[PDB]
């Protein structure tokens, strides 16, 4: 079953995931919107600073130069 | 596009901070496509160092971390394509 | 001679265990299952997993999808 | 790009359900951004416009960094400013508080 | 005062189509070899006769 | 792109990412910001002056340019 | 150097035709495989395909080439009357055979 | 408009790689393509620590390399 | 000193003779009256701005004697020293020596192959090999030295014969394949098989400044249309290899009964299709055939006759002579790698003692060995200059030098003289 | 196509120094470059940063990675740079 990852993130989308940063800060929360750029748009996210609870913040625009990876749970 | 926005600007005394920290103010005199800022009348203050004065300043458009706008500019007849 | 988009195709039809390396990071590196690649080699990853260089916690990921503009090594086992 | 068209209003439906439609809501409604930036500095305002590489435009923004003694958030105001868009980590529209 | 002229390529070609009773068919200058004015020039400096050629 | 024609083999001074000074005669460039330098001194801080001659300069490197003398004769 | 031009003597020809007073070439590398397909893009053509190979004007514009002073001209400037011999190529050229013995002196 | 790069001159040697992080890595070239992305068999590892750890036929993207060493006679 | 005007300084030139890697020693020669000066003067043309051909005469620059002048053939050999850029624009030295094609002067081609390591021999499309040729390509596999063939005066396969374009292209190829014939009657190595598509064959023609191989002319395709491998498009134009229009692919069998071949139908008939609109079509359907190729004319240009208005056409169509150079430098050896047989032929004593080991590496210091073959006459005839190659070392003006003549051995010591 | 890559295209052959990201110095003579700075060179003296010499004799440098580059003085009298 051949799985690219634009018909991942397409059809994946609105299920509660977690991106994490380059940084090493992840978001947890929603995908809301997706591009052909891979640009990512994510409701309601929350902080972990290295997997540590840090505070609300709100939904998340992540750019592309910023994002690692995008995994589940 | 924006960086079309930044050439109607011309001949305006702002301030510019780089990646590198460095704080430069003067008056703007061209601007490229590529944002490349051609600048003159420069007070340069590089982050943790002496400020110097220059006379024309030419910034390469990608080290750019932002600007700073004086509070005279009516951008609201500026941003009309 | 073999181009490396081909050889990817190859490790997608074999789901070799693929660890990949990062840019920047000598330290993390990920362990993974390869199912799809595009034009800009962004990759998703069947079982991944994370791996240090002076801690070692091996810490599940599941299926991830890592940005082109992040890997360096495509490398078995 | 398979789209080579003259006309190309993408980047228009780029901002009304794409990802960068975040900021469009602050060019409408006018609501407050905070904005995570790579020297690590927090910049809270209003963005005017922006485009595809989210080239922003803001105005009556307060923007902080912490400096190290010991950590302690200093803060500053700045009537109006031009961000580039690679220089960023993170751009927010600011929960509903209410 | 008629001093200048220039013409088109199939007038041309018309005027060498009319004119070719009085002009000869030759092409290069392999022809007139030691007939030509060097040679009778030589043939003067030399005081002989080239079959054909002067006296 | 007139303003950079309007600066020809000018005595220039360079700011690179790393810091350090390159000043030499401008004598070409391009879209992408690279440099042809002749004659080129390198200042970096301690003080010192180091003989380049002929630099090529990538554009990734340059941060940005100044004017420090008149071209010779 | 030998000219071997060779003049055309049918109109309905072609202009560039093989006239067969020329000789016959008798008749018998590198070749890359197919497999390494190279594919041009769309818009690239030939120069001039759409311009024919011969017109009509083509082989009088080719025979006024090598045709004598001023006929190869296009352009020039006038002589009087009396200073054109028309008679000089005829005894400049050489004496006809079977003349007789005055012709010749 | 993105040339390949002439890299036939390399083809089948053992060469050496540098990457970002001061990394370190051999074996023997196999192809690539216009972005520099190279292939590599009897890729051995060769990190700062000394040791020598052999994977096989390993993919590198052209973004983190810096640099090629050829230790066969071009 | 006075110098004329030249596209290049000549402190460039000065300083270029510094690197033995960016030099080509070649020898243009051929049979008689086949091209060779001609082509002297379309490159002295093209290096300097203020010499330009007569529009009536031949120029003749490299013919300074009065008797090459009154007799209008070459005499002897006389040498010249330019620098010439190539397709990608890297500028080279090339030091060119003009052979006479004349038999009898045979023996001034073995002094000018003495001091070269590669042969340009012309051979004309119309008349073929002949004896000279023949006998040069029999004198260049002998000496030892590497071997291209331009064919020059493809012309007179347009404005003289007016011969069908497969008919044309069958008759280079009857041309090509008699050189190749005549390189694997004498030669050893296998290795010198001449083909176009290996960059070794260039066609041309003097008289309208007309010079290409197959990566040239793919060149101006990847300037006209861009997004062309020219290289690899140049790989594929020549032998029976066919343009299919439905796939636009290079296939060796036939799409219909009528397809040309791809060297036909790519390149030989636009070289028809410009000299029959320049030639018979001036007046009516010129300026939309120089509107598409996209050239401007002046209209003062517009009114010359039909030969200097079609070399102005093929020189601002064509422009540099890039082919030439790509060959001259993909095929000819530099001094520096191609000294060795050199010194293992000329050089008595062998390769193996110790001078003909630093003589092997081109060394620009140490020991100062020239070797000296041709001598020119003054304007005065009083005196003398030798003229010849520096094998190794750099000579200085005002260093007493050791002369050493033919009869000098080891032995004697008698032909000797500082 | 620009003006300092036709410079660059002229230096080869010759001697260039190098340097990079990582901070290291490679002198020897170019033998290839293209249109990206990707260059081939021979018979490299290598400096470190802490400043070790090394010999190695064939290096094929990303031009991603370049600092600069170091030409020789020559080039002054070039044509495409008058
Ligand atoms: N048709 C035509 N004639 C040419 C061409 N090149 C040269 N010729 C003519 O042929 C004649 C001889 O040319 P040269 O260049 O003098 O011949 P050459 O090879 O120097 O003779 P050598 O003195 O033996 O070297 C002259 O009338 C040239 O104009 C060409 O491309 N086409
Ligand atoms: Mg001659």
């Amino acid at each position: 079953l051949p799985l690219n990852p634009k018909p991942f993130l397409n059809g994946l989308t609105g299920k509660p995931v977690m991106v994490k940063l380059k940084w090493g800060m992840e978001y947890k929360g929603y995908l809301v919107s997706v591009d052909g750029y891979m640009n990512m748009q994510l409701a309601n996210t929350e902080e972990y600073i290295d997997g540590a609870l840090s505070g609300h913040l709100g939904e998340v625009l992540i750019r592309c130069n910023n994002v690692l990876y995008i995994r589940g749970v | 596009k924006l960086v079309r926005f930044l050439m109607k600007l011309s001949h305006e005394t702002v301030t510019i901070e780089l990646k590198n920290g460095t704080q430069v103010h003067g008056t703007i005199t061209g601007v490229d496509v590529s944002m490349n800022t051609h600048l003159k009348a420069v007070k340069m203050t590089l982050k943790n160092r002496e400020p110097v004065q220059l006379e024309t300043l030419s910034i390469r458009g990608n080290n750019i971390r932002y600007f700073i706008l004086p509070d005279s500019l009516p951008l609201d007849t500026l941003l009309v394509d | 001679m073999v181009q490396p988009i081909n050889l990817i195709f190859r490790y997608l039809q074999n789901r070799s265990r693929i660890q990949v390396w990062l840019y920047e990071q000598v330290n993390m590196r990920i362990e993974g299952c390869i199912i799809g690649f595009d034009e800009y080699m962004n990759l998703v990853l069947d079982d991944a997993e994370e791996i240090h260089s002076k801690t070692k916690s091996r810490k599940q990921l599941g299926r991830i999808m890592l940005k082109g503009d992040n890997i360096t090594l495509l490398q078995s086992v | 790009e398979m789209t080579p068209e003259e006309l190309q209003k993408r980047e228009e439906e780029e901002f009304n359900t794409g990802p960068l439609s975040v900021l469009t809501q602050s060019v409408k409604n006018n609501t407050q951004v905070l904005i995570n930036c790579r020297n690590n500095k927090k910049l809270l305002g209003r963005v005017k416009a922006f485009d595809r590489h989210c080239n922003m435009v803001l105005e009556n923004v307060k923007e902080m960094w912490t400096e190290v003694s010991k950590p302690v958030n200093k803060d500053r105001y700045i009537s109006k400013m031009f961000l580039r868009g690679d220089s960023v980590i993170v751009v927010l529209r600011n929960p509903l508080i209410a | 005062t008629y001093q200048r002229w220039q013409f088109t390529l199939p007038m041309m070609s018309t005027l060498y189509r009319l004119a070719n009773q009085l002009l000869t068919d030759l092409v290069d200058d392999n022809y007139f070899y030691l007939f030509d004015l060097k040679a009778f020039f030589t043939s003067k400096a030399l005081n002989m006769a080239i079959p054909g050629g002067p006296k | 792109s007139s303003k950079m024609l309007q600066h020809i083999d000018y005595r220039m001074r360079c700011i690179l990412q790393d810091g350090r000074i390159f000043i030499g005669t401008f004598k070409a460039f391009d879209k992408h910001m690279n440099l042809i330098l002749c004659d080129c001194d390198e200042f970096r801080k301690r003080e010192e002056k180091r003989v380049l001659g002929l630099v090529l300069l990538r554009g990734e490197n340059l941060v940005s340019m100044t004017v420090e003398g008149p071209p010779p004769k | 150097p030998n000219v071997v031009f060779i003049k055309t003597e049918d109109p309905d020809l072609p202009a560039f035709y093989f006239d067969p007073l020329i000789n016959p070439i008798s008749h018998r590398e590198p070749l890359p495989d197919d497999d390494e397909e190279f594919e041009l893009p769309e818009f690239v053509e030939p120069f001039l395909k759409d311009t024919p190979l011969y017109t009509d004007n083509t082989a009088n514009g080719i025979a006024l080439l090598w045709a004598p002073r001023p006929f190869n001209l296009r352009s020039g400037r006038t002589r009087r009357a009396l200073d054109i011999p028309l008679v000089k190529n005829w005894y400049r050229e050489h004496c006809p055979a079977g003349q007789p013995v005055k012709v010749r002196v | 408009k993105a040339h390949p790069p002439e890299l036939k001159k390399f083809m089948d040697k053992k060469l050496s790689l540098k990457l970002n992080g001061g990394r370190h890595v051999q074996g023997i070239l196999r192809g690539f393509d216009p972005f520099m992305n190279l292939v590599i068999d009897e890729c051995v590892e060769m990190a700062t620590s000394g040791q020598q750890n052999n994977i096989g036929m390993v993919v590198i993207r052209g973004n983190s390399i810096i640099m090629l060493e050829a230790l066969e006679r071009v | 000193q006075t110098l004329p005007v030249t596209v290049y300084e000549m402190d460039f030139l000065a300083d270029l003779m510094d690197n033995s890697e960016l030099i080509r020693n070649v020898t243009l020669c051929g049979h008689l009256h086949h091209g060779k000066t001609c082509f002297v003067d379309c490159l002295i043309e093209q290096t300097h701005p203020e010499i330009r051909k007569r529009y009536d005469q031949d120029l003749c620059y490299t013919d300074i004697l009065f008797t090459e002048q009154e007799r209008g053939v070459g005499i002897k050999s006389t040498p010249v020293t330019v620098v010439l850029p190539d397709t990608k624009g890297k500028s080279y030295l090339f030091n060119i020596m003009d052979t006479p094609g004349h038999v009898n002067f045979s023996d001034e081609v073995t002094a000018g192959l003495r001091i070269s390591d590669g042969v340009v021999l012309f051979i004309d499309a119309a008349e073929g090999v002949m004896l000279n040729t023949e006998r040069l390509i029999k004198h260049a596999v002998q000496e030892r030295l590497a071997v291209t063939v331009c064919i020059n005066k493809i012309d007179r396969l347009i404005l003289e014969l007016k011969l069908p374009p497969t008919d044309a292209y069958y008759k280079l190829r009857h041309i090509v394949d008699e050189v190749n014939g005549l390189i694997s009657m004498y030669s050893t190595d296998e290795n010198l098989i001449l083909s176009p598509l290996l960059g070794n064959v260039c066609f041309s023609s003097s008289q309208y400044s007309i010079c290409f191989t197959l990566g040239s002319f793919a060149k101006i395709y990847a300037d006209t249309f861009g997004d062309i491998n020219y290289q690899e498009f140049a790989k594929r134009l020549w032998g029976d290899i066919y343009f299919n229009p439905k796939t636009r692919k290079f296939t060796k069998k036939a799409p219909t009964s009528s397809s040309q071949r791809s060297f036909v139908e790519f390149i030989l008939e636009p070289l028809y299709k410009i000299l029959a609109q320049v030639v018979g079509d001036v007046d009516t359907s010129l300026p939309r055939t120089l509107d598409e190729l996209g050239i401007h004319l002046t209209k003062e240009e517009l009114k010359l006759n039909i030969r200097p208005l079609l070399r102005l056409v093929c020189k601002k169509f064509f422009g540099e002579f890039t082919g030439f150079v790509d060959m001259c430098v993909q095929h000819i050896p530099s001094p520096k790698v191609g000294a060795k047989p050199k010194i293992e032929h000329t050089y008595t004593g062998g390769v193996d003692s110790d001078l003909g080991e630093a003589m092997s590496d081109c060394d620009p210091d140490g020991p100062l060995m020239c070797h000296t073959t041709k001598m020119y006459s003054t304007d005065d005839g009083v005196q003398f200059h030798a003229f010849g190659r520096v094998l190794s070392g750099t000579i200085h003006a005002g260093q007493p030098v050791k002369v050493l003549g033919e009869n000098y051995t080891l032995e004697d010591e008698e032909d000797s003289q500082i | 196509i620009g003006v300092p890559i036709k410079v660059l295209h002229e230096a080869e052959g010759h001697i260039v120094t190098c340097e990079t990201n990582t901070g290291e110095v490679y002198r020897g003579k170019l033998i290839e470059a293209e249109d990206n700075m990707n260059c081939q060179m021979s018979n490299i003296t290598v400096t470190y940063r802490d400043g070790r010499v090394a010999q190695l004799e064939q290096v094929y440098i990303r031009g991603s990675k370049i600092r600069f580059l170091i030409l020789p003085d020559m080039l002054k009298n070039a044509p495409m740079l008058k």
